[PDB]
């Protein structure tokens, strides 16, 4: 691919029932959320990914 | 009593309240006595502010 | 009372009437955003803090 930019992630953890707020070069928020939540086995509802 | 010392008495509490209808399902806490949501965490310091 | 000198007691019982709303209409407005993700689990938000 050779994007500019390579692939990149920031995560953030809060400490709070397994929240987690991170910050991704990815067209897919929706899957990096999701594979996020199933790694850490938390509701998808904890993750935040912007 | 004017020379008395401040002397504690015993403290009594009682809380009155209404019990949900009998049949209400467990799922349905509308009604019931749940605790803050945050209150473990407020407990703990996990709780941000 | 009759039998203290230096110390007395007092009672009273009072009663109250509190009315629920913004004075001005416009405040009484409230929002809510809410997300079932593909889990099932749901996100809710709201105006309120």
């Amino acid at each position: 691919h050779f994007y500019l930019e390579t692939h990149c992630t920031i995560a953030i953890p809060k400490g709070e029932e397994g929240e987690m707020e991170l910050f991704v070069s990815t067209q897919n928020a929706m899957k990096t959320q999701s594979f996020v939540a199933k790694m850490l086995g938390v509701p998808v509802n904890r993750i935040l990914v912007r | 009593s004017a020379t008395l010392l401040f002397q504690k008495h015993p403290p009594a509490n009682i809380q009155l309240f209404q019990e949900v209808p009998n049949g209400q399902s467990k799922e349905d806490t509308v009604g019931r006595p749940l605790p803050h949501l945050a209150a473990a965490m407020q407990a703990s310091g996990e709780a941000v502010y | 009372n009759k039998e203290n000198c230096w110390k007395k007691r007092g009672l009273c019982i009072i009663p109250t009437k509190f009315g629920i709303s913004f004075t001005v209409p416009f405040l009484n407005q409230a929002g809510a955003l809410i997300h079932v993700y593909t889990d099932g689990s749901v996100l809710v938000s709201h105006g309120g803090t």
